[PDB]
């Protein structure tokens, strides 16, 4: 009688059960299908493929990321998503366990009932609930108040949360994820002479991008020393047997994902909009925000974006306001760490939204009661 | 296949 | 010659003659920075925008308003916006005849010393002076004594006068006004499911909001009624086609304003701040004053803001005595009324600071003239 | 004291004298060398050849593009041919003549410092300057605001600008102007039983599709009628005397430029990215530029294509917006106006890489100047 | 772009 | 915000 979690996050999909500590399935958000016609028979060639196989083999088909900016736009592919998280990844039934199903701030109501009702009704399951990525992990890290910054594939934001108390007016979201990045990377490219334009090529990217692009401390002393000398210069390898060079995108990048003027988005920093949700708190818990201020998601693990981070809230706050980001080694599956801790737990259960309730009432519930 | 990689 | 008003609104500046009812600058405060390099050398120049031109251009540029919640924050967009509203709209020199401008209550000495300065120094008029919304605003209603809630841009408040003598223990002010208000609307539009995040956007959804939000009177019903039935909806189109609808976040922003507990602001709503000034004056000039007050400004613009305030106020107010509310339906204007025949008159003209005074004895001495 | 104007497409190369409203010297951007060797002594044979005299006689002689989708590969036949066209077509000394250049929107910044060096290195000219081929053409036309769609040989763009301000985050390119298109009317001409693989039946099938296809409004009825009637069937004489018919290719090549999964992309049609670019615009702009696009290049010369192209954006665009497209006659030479217009133009005079500035900055200082 | 409107 | 301090 046990229980699990699964998020949905834009940039792949993580689902595995409460009692244990760690993920166990995990895999790309993202939906294959064919733009060929086909020849050749007795392969067993599907229609429309999904998780590892689409990444596998990409070259001959169109992929298509059903979640965008943290809102779904395919509810065939994600209910395609689901069966194959549930069914193929591990061998296990929606009626006889029930579900912990995860959202981001802002997210319409609208959506949160389209899915609960698509999972209520195609999977029958027992009981659901949705909860907010901050505060999943802040149970993770064991902590009880603090600001979360969370930076996923589909969006980022940050939130501040006093002893359980929650505070919208201090929420601040942001649409400056991976994606636009990869594309302002294949764009900087263009501009150097290596061309990334399609849907394989721009997973490439996203690859090399996880594997080599760092965040700088100062942009411009980089960007002169990049122009000046070359030891910072790094060779990456592509499957075609060929190499690449790279330079300062590697920096680039993030700086683009501070400064948005890099894109053409006319908003605010990172750091900035950090600072004004923390400046629409109370006084009494602004010292404790400043030194209890966790990051977490998978695109804030870029190498030195911590100490980037720290030095320049500390230089646009006051002083005697000491500050201790919590960067952990591990961020990537802190939700899924705080999923199964909550659903472990014993008074979440009577939290729990169940069938009967929703045959009741209705969906609406959901936004209704969390 | 001007590009020094792709195309 | 004659004398010149220029109301300086958190949101918009009015500016005109005197002995007139009806003012000729009624322009938005704001000033435009582009946000790209440009690259046409033809029309490339007018680096800054000032004026209805930023209005009618405001995508490739952002807006920064100079005003805030009452407040000066850059002297250099309030000098450009005044050099506007003299050679370019009024078209006519400072130097000839003196002007009266304008100050909220319980603003900085600091900012009132600054702004004579500079009309005295960057314009060198003969004369200057600045006064108060509400009593301009009362005296332009033409009402003997009572409150007034004046309530602009980004301040709201409300003043009680009678046996003409002010109260300085009396006043009581908020921020909270249309800027909070759009904010919320924005917050709950992408709760809907559209996005407005940017400046142009900003004041998009400032327009949708002047133009199609009404006020409630019973707040739980009518959400009530609203999420039951689809009848009281309506749909608005944009400049470029596309269209959004409305059923709830119309009256639901009246609200905000009436429960500022939505916004997070612990504090009081409009009508128990007007019963709280009421109550610490005298309850024999309460009397009269119940059944005198006055209301002006733009956020109190909506339809039904009069019902709904004097159903409250009734509620937590005996019926033993007569109340009443009024406000006609020139509330934006009213403080140009007040200035225009307040400089008309020939007795405030011995309180003009004269240029001599200024130099003789510096701005400061503005701190007696109030 | 005068000007020089070279815009080198990548099919072909136009230059000429600023000040004049039509090009001086017009030519195929190719360089033909012999392929049989030993010939009948004593007569004399060249090297290699340029211009016309190649497309003259060809039979003999292998061509090749040095230009290859708008990215220079061939820099010693480039210099040939800028040799050939400033010193046989024009017969002028470019020692004592500032000159133009063009480029796409986005290519090698290599590339582009190669072409700055060569041209102030091996020319010994007082001054350059590059450019972008859409700001050009929109100066032809002489407005200021709108989106530019230009496809020239082998390589197409869009671009929009507002006010003189380009927004780089919407611009979007293409590899498919007519090298595409000359490989896919080569392969249909060999699914009706005519072959041409060499480079002089390249040039025969671009004349024939230069002369004959246009596109069509409804290509499933279009190829339905022509299947059943065989009233499009058009005949079209060869250099030998022969004659050859020609049906649905016509409509098939336009409809492999909009549809590019025929040759094997999964990009979308021109509208399709077009709209996407009006999109990541604001929208204010958005509106402004529905109204004036405007179309140029050489593959923009099909007869009926602003009206499929129109009838396609509004299909996919919302109501309430006309959308009114414009492409006026001599398009393909709207870059050569423009850069004549801008180097007549006084004031961008001062915007003139002279030599002094390469001398002591080197090449790179074409980007902080451009 | 997936907000029904801006974005 | 803008009362250098609170706000
Ligand atoms: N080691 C790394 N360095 C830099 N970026 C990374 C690294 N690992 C993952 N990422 C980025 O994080 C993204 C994954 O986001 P994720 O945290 O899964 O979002 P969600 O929380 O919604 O699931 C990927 O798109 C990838 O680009
Ligand atoms: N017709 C309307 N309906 C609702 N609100 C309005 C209307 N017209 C103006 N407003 C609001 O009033 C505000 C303008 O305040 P204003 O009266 O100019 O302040 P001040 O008196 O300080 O100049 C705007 O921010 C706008 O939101
Ligand atoms: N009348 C026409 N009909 C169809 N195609 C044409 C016509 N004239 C030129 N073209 C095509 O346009 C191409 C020339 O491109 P061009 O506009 O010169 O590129 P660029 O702008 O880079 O110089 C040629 O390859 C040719 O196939
Ligand atoms: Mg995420
Ligand atoms: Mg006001
Ligand atoms: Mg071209």
């Amino acid at each position: 009688t046990t229980a699990l979690v699964c998020d949905n996050g834009s940039g792949l999909v993580k689902a595995g059960f409460a009692g244990d500590d760690a993920p166990r399935a995990v895999f790309p958000s993202i939906v294959g299908r064919p733009r060929h016609q086909g020849v050749m028979v007795g392969m067993g060639q599907k229609d429309s493929y999904v998780g590892d196989e689409a990444q596998s083999k990409r070259g001959i088909l169109t992929l298509k990321y059903p979640i965008e900016h943290g809102i779904i736009t395919n509810w065939d592919d994600m209910e395609k998503i689901w069966h194959h998280t549930f069914y193929n990844e591990l061998r296990v039934a929606p009626e006889e366990h029930p579900t912990l199903l995860t959202e981001a701030p802002l997210n319409p109501k609208a959506n949160r009932e389209k899915m609960t009702q698509i999972m209520f009704e195609t999977f029958n399951v027992p009981a659901m609930y949705v909860a907010i990525q901050a505060v999943l992990s802040l149970y993770a890290s064991g902590r009880t108040t603090g600001i979360v910054l969370d930076s996923g594939d589909g969006v980022t934001h940050n939130v501040p949360i006093y002893e359980g108390y929650a505070l919208p007016h201090a929420i601040m979201r942001l649409d400056l994820a991976g994606r636009d990045l990869t594309d302002y990377l294949m764009k900087i490219l263009t501009e150097r002479g290596y061309s990334f334009v399609t849907t394989a090529e721009r997973e490439i990217v996203r690859d090399i991008k996880e594997k080599l692009c760092y965040v700088a401390l100062d942009f411009e002393n980089e960007m002169a020393t990049a122009a000046s000398s070359s030891s910072l210069e790094k060779s990456y390898e592509l499957p075609d047997g060929q190499v690449i060079t790279i330079g300062n995108e590697r920096f680039r990048c993030p700086e683009t994902l501070f400064q948005p003027s890099f894109i053409g988005m006319e908003s605010a920093g990172i750091h900035e909009t950090t600072y004004n949700s923390i400046m629409k708190c109370d006084i009494d818990i602004r010292k404790d925000l400043y030194a209890n201020n966790v990051m977490s998601g998978g695109t804030t693990m870029y190498p030195g974006i911590a100490d980037r981070m720290q030095k320049e809230i500390t230089a646009l706050a006051p002083s005697t306001m000491k500050i201790k980001i919590i960067a952990p080694p591990e961020r990537k599956y802190s939700v899924w760490i705080g999923g199964s801790i909550l659903a472990s737990l014993s008074t979440f259960q009577q939290m729990w939204i169940t069938k009967q309730e929703y045959d009741e009432a209705g969906p609406s519930i959901v936004h209704r009661k969390c | 296949p001007a590009w020094l990689a792709t195309c």
